[PDB]
């Protein structure tokens, strides 16, 4: 049994502060486990957008896995530096990488996904053998609308460890993309993790998306209101509330309030940029049917 | 014969290539404009609106398009610190599969029929500009419906007709109120417009107010023969008691001198349509160009122009017809 | 709020009684004298002329009044053998109605400006009596204008000024020609008058002839210092070559002896106005009574008398001012 | 259809000689129509100021309708007799009149109008029922500046016979008094009667007055010159030419020629008397502002 079970569990379901709290309490029964714990601790500070902690505390003498976390933190914190970091990453990968260092591969692939380079991220993940590497592949494959490939990678996680948190979570993502009967499946996975641990923003919206996919808008309203009460700035709640509002017949002034609230979500969800893009697409197509 | 067996079995690291997005699947499976707007395919949606219902000026659609776009997909986080996922909720979700999905229905016909009531109240209290705005929103919203059976397609068409009747009527009245009342000839024109407004098909409570207005104006003109018939029609709708009494009084005063003082351009026994742009009557046989969506009638000078009612269509364009149901694609 | 409805319905053979005549409608709607003369209301027209522009002696207006009266109404037969009908043509005929009409414009400002040219020619050929008659007709005609904008009111006032300048100038010259030239003192008076005529504001072609006359007279008097300045001003207007040469000759003869022989009553460097009745100068600060219509200046002995220029006004009467446009009744 | 259509038509538009010519040609298809024809024949001789024909040929044995025409002729021909004729007319009316004899009522009302008694004339016309009676009422009402009452009487003629010559003519007179858009209407009525029949002095000046009312003086000049060429003595042409001259900027010598020509118009148009009256009014008001 894994001494870091609760720590990784808290991190993957989005319960970052519980992860940080539980990492600072566990006893150093190795130096392998010691570094693994510190990796999740700083990844949790990353998830809270507290990049300063990561950047200040991981020094050039710190372990290679921590250097990978700090690489990612440097990227997230410094927009001006992103293109150069990506460039250096490209060279590292072309040169030689410790393939057993899955923490490094996951950080590299994270950076690539944010730099909108799923090919590079998948190429990096392919080199690793770990459960989170497969899970991140499942996710990226789903984003590429390759439900078939995602199903194969998920089957790998299912054969290796059926009861693992990452395996349940990947099962839910695959189910949410499959639709049909499988949607109810996803819901209970999300529910079962909420009622073992704690209902996080991530799990609240997972459950919400399952309900909304079945057309059960009133059932989703409670979940979204609870998520809105926990954190007024989590964007996925705001987007889902727009969808839900319109399916409950509420006035356009509500959709407008959520759209204005989303410009201050201070978390980088693409929805507003896509929205403004479709605003520009529309203006241009107006001038195509009537060249004023 | 035989059974169920008596095909062809076929013959580095490469990043996979994308599959079709669920919004593209939407566009493939649907010919209804709202589904394309939910998909984010604004251009194919505009093509559908132009070919089916005659939209050419899409400016006044911006709100409807963007807001519809915003309800199309849900979003949820997968792994921490990575870009979130999108969900694409289908209306046929029980059996959509990978290839057959078509998006959830976000605007139902009865939401619109309910907005009708706020339009009616606005009209009754006399806020004509705001009632016209609300009416036009219902009108432009109707082509974004998704609708099951033939009776709902009928109701939607009746709804469009209602919004049109009120828009052209209130437009007539708003223009009559902007006109001068100095000349006798100017007053004759005002009465003409009030009499045209009488031939709009509104709800009895509103037709009572338009007949009250017309009765007053034709009485001041001393056109007591036509004024008398306005009074008789108002009395037949069954107004509230105080108005019925004032009306019976004006009626017996009209009949104690049943002569029209001036020939106006208003035929009592002759059906016409109101030119929605010049506010003159187009009598039932004569040439007319129409709005392909609302049914607004226009005198032929205006073919090819932007309909004053809908504000987005081409007068007289030939079109497929409104499409708001899977039924219409056998 | 509400609508546009939320009045009072009322309670042998007799010959009907007359309605208001269209000429009375004219008088009601207009404060311009010509409209009242067209209406046949001579007394209210005279009141308007007296209060606005100071007419008290209306005799010299008889022609203008009667002829104006004659253009006011048209006539056409209705039934055979019955008295003919009258028509009352309105200038606002498009929208006059029963109550608002106001008569057609029969004398336009440019008709008068055109008559100016025949006045000018008459002056040039030297027919002073007939030029004064034509000038006075233009002057008295100006208050019968109907005029649209402020610039035309300006032009009409300038026209009155032109007719005045020419009338008083030619009056001065006509009186100088009637005076004896025997005494030295009589000749001094003649020169004085020629020098005053120099200060009339005429057209350059005419100011050249008055300077030629003055130059000759002041040269015979041996007032070579003032004669020299008349010569320099005549040369500066640019006369025809033969006159320029004769003038340059007289000028160098004046400068080869630049002395005035007699003190005359004529101040070269001092602005004055010519008393239109006694033909003496009234220097710019001193007391003067004026014609309320033309601007003729008179020495104060003459206040209350009949202006020699217009022949119909009261010198020095206070008046509203010329009215010849609807503009002036805001 | 009326056998006397052309005869009455010619008379009412002022084409008197054509009326006389066509009356002497029609065939005696009644004794009712016979007397009606003779009435218009002698009314046409009246219109030509040939009173001698009327006075000599209508004898005391002639029909009552002709006696009414001859009454009118006696009045027009004999100034010294007018006041006595009017007196006798007053008594006849007070005693008993055949109200079906519209010819008598029209002759009585004619006499009253000339004796400047519109009340008596309207009182007589009120008793009759015929189209010319209404038309003459329309005319008298217009002279009384009661356009409202004239409109009602005109509406009566319009309901009874829209296409009748008297109804068109009354429509034109009402239009000419209404002004505005209706002026163009009057013109075409007059024009349409001229181009069906013949352009008479009456129709030429009707059209002229329509043009002059719209301010279209140059358009009126042609009509008036044509009327002047047909008859140098018709007064309405002379008056209209005075108005037109002044609106075309012509010299006062022209207005004076027309005024002198009007003293020999040998038709009794009131304009000269009103003019001389305004001459006297002016002389008197001159002496009011300066009592010499």
């Amino acid at each position: 049994v894994d001494e870091l079970f609760d720590v990784k569990n808290a991190f993957y379901i989005g319960s970052y502060q519980q992860c940080i709290n539980e990492a600072q309490r566990v006893k150093l029964s190795s130096p392998e486990r010691d570094v693994e714990r510190d990796v999740f601790l700083y990844r949790a500070y990353l998830a809270q957008r507290k990049f300063g902690v990561v950047l200040d505390e991981i020094k050039p003498s710190s372990a290679p896995e921590l250097q990978a976390v700090r690489m990612f933190a440097d990227y997230l914190a410094h927009e001006s530096r992103r293109d150069s970091i990506v460039a250096e990453l490209d060279r590292e990968m072309s040169r030689s990488v410790d393939v057993t260092n899955t923490t490094f591969l996951l950080m590299a692939a994270s950076i690539y996904l944010h730099d909108q380079n799923p090919d590079a991220a998948l190429r990096a993940l392919h080199q690793g053998d770990s459960l989170e590497c497969t899970a991140m592949t499942v996710q990226i494959l789903l984003k590429l609308d390759r439900l078939d490939l995602a199903r194969k990678e998920l089957k790998r996680m299912q054969d290796l460890d059926e009861d693992a948190t990452l395996t349940q979570l990947a099962t839910a993502w695959v189910s949410l993309a499959t639709g049909g009967e499988k949607l109810q499946d996803a819901y209970y996975i999300f529910q079962e993790m909420a009622d073992k641990c704690s209902p996080t923003l991530l799990l609240l919206n997972g459950q919400a998306a399952c309900h909304m996919a079945q057309g059960r808008w009133e059932a989703a309203e409670g979940l979204l209101q609870e998520a809105l009460d926990k954190d007024s700035g989590y964007p996925e709640t705001l987007v889902n509330l727009i969808v839900l509002s319109q399916h409950l017949g509420k006035p356009p002034e509500v959709t407008n309030r959520y759209l204005s609230q989303l410009k201050d979500a201070h978390r980088s969800h693409p929805f507003i940029k896509e929205y403004q893009a479709k605003e520009n697409d529309f203006d241009r197509l107006v001038l195509q049917y009537a060249p004023s | 014969g035989g059974w169920d067996v008596e095909e062809l079995p076929p013959e580095f690291f490469v990043p996979p290539t994308k599959g079709t997005s669920p919004t593209q699947i939407w566009c493939n499976n649907s010919q209804l404009p709202v589904d394309h707007i939910l998909a984010g395919s604004f251009e194919t949606a505009m093509r559908l609106l132009h070919d089916q219902v005659g939209v050419i000026q899409f400016g006044p659609y911006k709100q409807l398009f963007l807001q519809t776009y915003a309800r199309g997909r849900t979003t949820y986080q997968a792994l921490p610190c990575l870009p979130s996922m999108y969900g694409y909720p289908n209306r046929n979700w029980k059996d959509a599969g990978l290839k057959n999905g078509v998006p959830a229905v976000g605007l139902k016909l009865n939401d619109l029929i309910q907005r009708l009531q706020l339009c009616y109240q606005l009209t009754t209290v006399g806020k004509f500009e705001e009632a016209v705005e609300k009416f036009r929103s219902i009108l432009l919203s109707v082509p974004l419906l998704v609708v099951d059976n033939k009776q709902e397609i009928a109701e939607a068409q009746q709804l469009i007709t209602i919004c049109r009747e009120y828009i052209v009527g209130l437009s007539v009245e708003t223009e009559r109120k902007k006109l001068p009342k100095e000349t006798l000839e100017q007053q004759k024109r005002i009465c003409e417009m009030a009499a045209y407004f009488t031939h709009s098909n509104l709800q009895p409570v509103h037709m009572i107010l338009v007949l009250r207005t017309a009765l007053n104006l034709f009485f001041k003109l001393k056109n007591f023969k036509t004024a008398a018939t306005f009074a008789r029609r108002l009395l037949e709708l069954g107004p509230k008691p105080e108005v019925a009494q004032q009306t019976r009084k004006i009626l017996s005063a009209c009949e104690k001198n049943p002569t029209d003082a001036y020939q106006l351009n208003y035929d009592m026994h002759n059906p016409f349509d109101i030119c929605a742009a010049s506010y003159r009557p187009i009598y039932r046989g004569k040439p007319v160009e129409k709005c392909p969506l609302s049914g607004a009638c226009y005198s032929p000078e205006f073919k090819g122009q932007i309909c004053r009612v809908t504000t987005v269509t081409e007068i007289g364009k030939d079109v497929i017809g409104l499409r708001i149901s899977p039924l219409q694609f056998r």
